[PDB]
């Protein structure tokens, strides 16, 4: 963000050599407060009047308190100041001098001082009592009643106790001080003025020069970035929206600090928040049934799919409880279902969230019945007494959407395996993604892969090396028996976040069961708000998709982690065939990169597929040979561009060979799209191919030489019969 | 077991290359395919595959000879992405290119103490159309090409 701005380098030294000699007075810290303003300091040649490109109609002369004293006499100025967002100092000078009697350049000092003033430490924080006592040593502390020089008509009142209680009223007139303080102490003629007469603002100024300027310039700087950065409610307001249980959350802080990594998680259901803390298991792989937000069940997986989230589609249910009797049916021992028990706490809990209401009892058989009564209209259900069980049926005037009515039942969970221990299950931590230091992972490498690969003499294979390194021991992601699809690290990680909460209090086993959701390549979602932790300790909360591949872009990815997307985004995802965006910077340049042989053929390849016609039929006729061939001609040419002994070269050469390879193709493809009837589907394709090569070329011309265009370029060449001496004739293009 | 998708490329290929419009294609042809293709059998890692099945004129191979020899080499390969991450990894500020200074850069972290002499080398060799960047595909190629 450069400052200073010079209008017309029109003098010589003579107009330069004095805008210098007149910053070069100015304290550089004091500069780096007006540039955090955003100011800008603008130096003209001869521009007295409104004639500026920036000193027309904006903010200007509103009330008259003009210059040291008042005048208002504008047209004669030649010092003037844009007041009111962006301070815009503007400055113009004639001929030689400001030095005899410098009381010229004071306004230039002063008319300066009015940029930090009002922002400097007067108010910005505000007067703090440091300028509001040292304004009250108007005459009470220092045997000098001399402020003659800044206090006339708004402070002759010698009269008054200057505190808090009138100082606010006029701001201004405190400014106006400030400002001849700062022009006096830094008036190249007029310093110990200040020091004779003003026995403390001059303390104050340079305690100012001393370190106070840098104070400011520091403060304004700190909020430059916690200004204007990412909104993403950090702190506990996001374990609010986190459902992750504090303790846990608090209990990972730990983990992301000793080995530095960002953990992600998605938002985790609140009606699970609690029934984990509590000391429920967590929903694993094995496991796709519906969860529940309402009744008893609520926060629970039903075994009972019409007793979840999908209450009424005659099929999610119909191929919902499909699923859970599967997911038993299969794993037995390990996944089954028991009946539901409710505690103490999670009734009282489901009521002032209003999910239950607590009322009338009842009597069966000889036990007590607590009834449990829900808004629903097709299950009516009671907890039990001795062991606080719970219960539903169909009403005595409705059905179940299957076809079904029954009486009072013990209402079914689903329950893994813990400890030899049906546990029931709620809801596990499902990780977005899991950022390590870049760091991390080379403290992963075991010592002596990591050398025998360094240790190697061609600069290219020692990084073709290293790469490979970073991948089997980073990037890579094996598929597994239980833990999904994940890294290695990943699962290592996956650990310790596990005996974490374990370690604070947690009887449900593991909590966190599978690889993190950018590989869930099958059926990815997109969640809103995301919970992050970096690797401090602080909790924040995305809000977007978008803020949270932002908040990856500036915290993560460009600041030494790292992490990997989604191998579905930006493709249709198979199983929910679904399509997810995430900005991809290979794809960012694609539009300007000559394709390659193969994502050529590829390309025809499809529209084949597509328009069930091929670039050439297999035909008698001899223009679709013609057609063949040539298309078989492209392919070379593109791979000729891409060609590894390219490196013989020197990167001259390299721009200017490939360039030609470039335009070569450009040609047999403009050869085609004048052919005979070539579909569109491939008129559209190659009428693309083209708009690359060409700013692929164009691009490769901007490196060097640039006054030429690709159009023109290409007119001036001969594609006929004879190409020898044509890129003899491209080499002279340019010149 | 390749998808269908991924024969409908390995035809749209092995066809273009194939002039005398038949079914079969010669060694020297096969070994076109290949390259334009995106791979580079060596001059006598060629054979073996061509080799084997000599139900031919003792030299060429037809269309399924070919899809059912890609396999050998392609029933495992999956290495494609990861290098594609691994560009994404280098390529640290999101311009789809890799700059020396990014190179260095992550190199260090990683562990590696780099020349500023020998690193505006690396992106060199690497780099084929020469302007001074890689881009994902010279990447690729570097990184792959044995
Ligand atoms: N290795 C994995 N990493 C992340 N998500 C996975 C993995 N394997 C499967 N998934 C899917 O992530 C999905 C998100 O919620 P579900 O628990 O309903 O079902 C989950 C799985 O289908
Ligand atoms: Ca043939
Ligand atoms: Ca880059
Ligand atoms: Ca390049
Ligand atoms: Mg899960």
């Amino acid at each position: 963000n450069n400052l200073v701005k010079t209008e017309f380098t029109n003098e010589t030294l003579d107009k330069i050599q004095q805008t210098q000699d007149l910053l070069k007075k100015i304290p550089k810290d004091v500069l780096e407060i007006y540039s955090e303003l955003g100011g800008e300091i603008y130096f003209t040649d001869i521009d007295l009047v409104e004639h500026k490109e920036l000193q027309d109609l904006s903010e200007e002369e509103k009330n008259s308190m003009n210059s040291r004293g008042e005048k208002v006499p504008f047209a004669s100025r030649f010092v003037f100041e844009k007041k009111r967002e962006t301070p815009k100092l503007i400055i113009n000078i004639k001929d030689y001098a400001i030095n005899s009697e410098q009381s010229k350049e004071v306004y230039y000092e002063i008319g300066k001082g009015i940029s930090l003033d009002i922002i400097s430490k007067d108010k910005s924080l505000d007067p703090e009592f440091l300028n509001l006592i040292k304004s009250l040593s108007d005459d009470s502390d220092s045997s000098d009643l001399l402020f003659s020089q800044k206090f006339k008509e708004k402070l002759e009142l010698n009269n008054k106790s200057i505190d808090i209680n009138f100082i606010k009223e006029n701001l201004t007139e405190f400014q106006h001080a400030f400002s001849l303080a700062f022009s006096y102490y830094f008036a190249p003629d007029h310093r110990t003025v200040l020091e004779l007469y003003a026995p403390d603002m001059f303390e104050y100024m340079n305690k100012l020069e001393k370190g106070g300027f840098e104070k400011i310039s520091e403060s304004l700087k700190k909020e430059g970035v916690e200004k204007d950065r990412i909104d993403v409610l950090k702190g506990e307001k996001a374990l609010k929206a986190s459902g992750l249980v504090p303790e846990h959350a608090d209990a990972f802080k730990k983990i992301a600090r000793e080995l530095n990594t960002y953990i992600l998680f998605r938002p985790v259901n609140k009606l699970a928040t609690n029934l984990i803390k509590s000391g429920v298991a967590t929903k694993g792989l094995n496991v796709h049934g519906k969860s529940s937000d309402w009744g008893p069940v609520a926060g629970y997986i039903p075994f009972d799919q019409d007793l979840s989230k999908k209450h009424g589609q005659q099929l999610a249910v119909e191929k919902g409880n499909l699923e859970n009797k599967k997911s038993i049916t299969e794993h037995e021992g390990e996944i089954g279902k028991i009946p539901l028990k409710l505690d103490h706490l999670r009734i009282e809990e489901l009521k002032e969230n209003g999910i239950i209401l607590k009322g009338k009892k009842e009597i069966d058989n000889g036990k007590k019945y607590y009834l449990l009564e829900s808004n629903n209209q097709v299950y009516e259900f009671r907890i039990s007494d001795e062991n606080n069980e719970v219960q539903y049926k169909t009403k005595e005037g409705k059905i179940t959407v299957l076809g079904e009515k029954f009486n009072w039942r013990n209402i079914e969970v689903m329950a893994k395996n813990v400890e030899g221990v049906l546990k029931p299950l709620t809801a596990d931590y499902d990780l977005f993604a899991l950022a390590p230091s870049l760091t991390e992972i080379k403290k992963q490498i075991p010592q002596k892969e990591w050398d025998k690969v360094v240790n190697t003499p061609n600069s290219l294979e020692k990084q073709k090396g290293v790469t490979n390194l970073l991948i089997k021991y980073g990037i890579e992601r094996k598929p597994d028996s239980t833990k999904g699809t994940l890294s290695n690290w990943q699962k290592q990680m996956l650990d310790r976040l596990n005996e974490a909460v374990k370690y604070t209090g947690y009887t449900g086993g593991d909590v966190v069961n599978h690889g993190t959701e950018q590989d869930n390549e099958e059926f990815p979602e997109k969640d809103n708000e995301i919970f992050i932790i970096n690797p401090e300790g602080e909790f924040i909360l995305t809000k977007n998709w978008e803020m949270t591949g932002r908040f990856i872009e500036k915290n993560i990815t460009g600041k030494d982690y790292l992490y990997y997307f989604n191998r579905s985004y930006n493709k249709i995802a198979p199983g929910n065939k679904a399509y997810i965006e995430w900005t991809d910077p290979i794809t960012k340049a694609k539009i300007n990169t000559i394709p390659t042989s193969a994502e050529f053929i590829k390309n025809l390849s499809s529209i084949r597929r597509s328009s069930n016609v091929g670039v050439y039929k297999d035909s008698g006729d001899k223009d679709e040979f013609a057609k063949k061939e040539s298309v078989k001609k492209i392919a070379g040419y593109l791979s000729d561009y891409y060609n590894s002994a390219n490196h013989i070269f020197s990167q001259e050469k390299k721009r200017k060979i490939s360039i030609f390879r470039g335009i070569q193709a450009y040609n047999e493809i403009e050869n085609v799209l004048k052919s005979k009837q070539i579909a569109p589907e491939y008129k559209n394709y190659f009428q693309y191919l083209k708009e690359r090569i060409t700013n692929q070329v164009q691009l490769l011309l901007t490196h060097q030489k640039s006054n030429i265009e690709f159009k023109l370029l290409y007119k001036q060449l001969n594609f006929t019969e004879n190409e020898t001496d044509n890129f003899e004739v491209f080499q002279k293009i340019i010149d | 077991q390749l998808t269908e998708e991924q024969i409908a490329e390995f035809k749209e290929a092995f066809s273009l290359f194939d002039k005398d419009g038949d079914g079969t294609i010669t060694t020297k042809e096969l070994g076109t395919v290949m390259r334009s293709l995106g791979q580079n059998p060596t001059e006598a890692e060629l054979q073996d595959m061509i080799n084997e099945v000599d139900a031919d004129g003792n030299g060429t191979i037809d269309f399924p000879e070919f899809l059912t020899m890609m396999a050998r080499k392609m029933k495992d390969t999956d290495s494609e992405e990861e290098i594609r991450e691994a560009f994404r990894v280098f390529d640290k500020d999101g311009n789809g290119y890799i700059s020396a200074a990014e190179l260095r850069h992550v190199m260090t972290n990683l562990g590696e103490k780099l020349t500023d002499e020998e690193v505006d080398q690396m992106i060199r060799e690497a780099d084929i159309d020469g302007d001074g960047q890689v881009n994902y595909e010279e990447f690729v190629q570097m990184m792959t090409a044995k």
